[PDB]
């Protein structure tokens, strides 16, 4: 593995680290995503990604193929696929997205998701421009720059976490601990991104957010969610709102993808589904893997 | 939870992955175990004066370790081959590392900033990479949970008992982190409250007190001659009400095993 056997194609993304390219490997044909490192000494984020994504080797995660050195550069050399889910999701503006491809989207990112944790790595940035799509149907979790290899019982971690739209209401209320329920309330939020394709939370701030929430969910309570009215950034002055008819949160879902939505979308992480169990939903009993309808 | 005995599997797993070489030492024509001791108890004075978590100790010593188990190291250069191994377990580990301005300063200059900088970069290759080793602290937390009830002089003893095995590589090189992690939790259990390694980590671990025997005959050893030993910065850090001042607990003089 040496870089004088790639040939650069075209740039692709943005990140830390810096921009990403497209790569082909000139004797193999192999096509590439390289993810270039400018030499604090080397990052925390590349040191974790690094490490993490070598111990995870799974179809439904982005794959490191080679690391590249140099006294100067670190190349990050990976898989490539062809659109983010974001991106796919702007295309299908208006076809929309076939509801067999969100369910096997949906179940893909579940299997990920439970390797991840059954291997102790916690994602927490889990967001529709950080899943990728290949022209066979697969989707896969990518960009773990912002992971980190968690214990049991997990310890206090980093308070920054997760790009809002997709940060779990334990985040945002400033609990001591947190765990693999966050990866899952991002998935939840992507769920019902990939049938309305809009943001379920659009938030602006951290108290937006909250409130953005507690208007869909309902303000929870200590009956919903023992110990919430005790966290660090628990106010009694918030506002008390109602649930809603839980059905016109995402109106297209029918009985089954709604009973697996409210799931993951459980204010009490400890009764948030986990992935693992998700995946055994009655809403995956038909689930198939396509193709996108889409050119990607 | 649902995740608890996945991981524990793939810990296990990934604890004889990720073992030192047994033997390195003998191999090593210009350092010593007591050289060895001398470094990791440097770290732990480190890690105090930096509020460092005790999973980053336990990591840089695994690095260090792996490092030597493959390297030939000079006296004179075994220093920055442990600053370089704190630097990256900080980095992978702590919410807010040391700046490495601050690990070029508690060498009392004897390396350069440019000198941990490439030894990061040699360990980082050395390693290729694989820095997520599992610990006697990751044991040790995974085991606390069956404390019937949980007891902090308990866990805060266990710690200390663990700790101490990093500083002698003969003859702890030889046990994996679970069962370190076995023998100072039966050990702490027994010193504190009188009782012993639970049925339920049997059916967790399928390790029993025969099969922790050997580890903790050792330990056993290690704790009574503690008081004695070259190297006091993990004693003197267990002094701390933080950790319950649990080195100053008598340890038992027998175990009945
Ligand atoms: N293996 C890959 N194949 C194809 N594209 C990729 C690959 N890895 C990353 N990209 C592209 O790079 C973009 C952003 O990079 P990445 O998500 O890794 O870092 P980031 O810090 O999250 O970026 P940003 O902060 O701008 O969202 C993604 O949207 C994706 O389209
Ligand atoms: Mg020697």
């Amino acid at each position: 593995g040496s870089m004088e056997n790639f040939q650069k194609v075209e740039k692709i993304g943005e990140g830390t680290y810096g921009v990403v390219y497209k790569a082909r490997n000139k004797l193999t044909g192999e096509v590439v995503a390289l993810k270039k490192i400018r030499l604090e000494g080397v990052p925390s984020t590349a040191i974790r990604e690094i490490s993490l994504l070598k111990e995870l080797n799974h179809p439904n995660i982005v794959k490191l193929l080679d690391v590249i050195h140099t006294e100067n550069k670190l190349y990050l050399v990976f898989e490539f696929l062809s659109m983010d889910l974001k991106d796919f999701m702007d295309a299908s503006a208006l076809t929309g997205i076939p509801l067999p491809l969100i369910k096997s989207y949906l179940f893909q990112l579940l299997q990920g998701l439970a390797f991840c944790h059954s291997h102790r790595v916690l994602h927490r940035d889990l967001k529709p421009q950080n899943l990728l799509i290949n022209t066979e149907g697969a989707i896969k979790l990518a960009d773990f720059g912002l992971a980190r290899a968690f214990g049991v019982p997990v310890r206090t971690y980093t308070h920054e976490v997760v790009t809002l739209w997709y940060r779990a209401p334990e985040i945002l209320l400033g609990c001591k601990y947190y765990s693999t329920a966050v990866d899952i309330w991002s998935l939840g939020c992507i769920f019902a991104e990939m049938v309305t394709r809009r943001a379920l939370f659009p938030g602006d701030s951290e108290i937006d957010q909250l409130f953005r929430i507690f208007r869909t969910l309902g303000t929870p309570d200590e009956v919903v969610w023992p110990g919430v009215t005790s966290m660090p950034d628990y106010k009694p002055s918030f506002p008390k709102w109602a649930r809603q008819d839980f059905s016109k949160v995402v109106p297209p879902l029918d009985e089954d993808g709604r009973s697996l939505l409210s799931q993951m979308l459980h204010y009490d992480p400890n009764k948030r589904i986990s992935a693992k169990a998700a995946l055994a939903h009655p809403f995956f009993q038909d689930v198939t893997k396509p193709v996108p309808h889409l050119r990607l | 939870p649902d995740y608890h005995e996945d991981i524990h599997t793939y810990l296990r797993e990934m604890e004889v992955k990720c073992k030192p070489k047994v033997g390195y030492m003998k191999k090593q024509p210009d350092i010593t175990n007591s050289m060895r001791a001398i470094l990791v108890d440097w770290l732990v004075e480190v890690g105090e004066e930096y509020k460092l978590q005790n999973e980053t100790l336990h990591l840089a010593v695994n690095y260090i370790d792996r490092f030597l188990s493959s390297m030939s190291v000079l006296r004179g250069k075994l220093q920055l081959v442990g600053t370089a191994a704190m630097l990256l377990a900080s980095k992978f580990e702590e919410i807010y590392p040391p700046e490495v301005a601050e690990f070029v300063y508690i060498t009392d200059d004897t390396y350069t900033k440019k000198q941990v900088l490439r030894m990061e970069h040699l360990v980082l290759k050395v390693l290729t990479f694989d820095l997520a080793a599992p610990t006697v602290n990751q044991f040790l937390t995974q085991y606390f949970l069956h404390q019937q009830p949980a007891n902090c002089k308990v866990e805060s003893l266990a710690m200390f008992l663990g700790e101490l095995s990093l500083i002698d590589a003969d003859p702890y090189l030889k046990y994996l982190p679970s069962v370190i992690a076995g023998a100072a939790f039966h050990l702490a259990l027994y010193t504190v409250t009188g009782q012993s390694w639970p049925e339920s980590l049997i059916r967790k671990t399928g390790y029993t007190l025969e099969s922790l025997k050997p580890c903790l005959m050792d330990l056993h050893q290690t704790y009574l001659k503690a008081p004695q030993h070259a190297q006091q910065s993990i004693r003197e850090k267990y002094k701390n009400s933080k950790y319950h001042g649990v080195s100053l607990l008598n340890p038992p003089e027998t175990l009945n095993l």
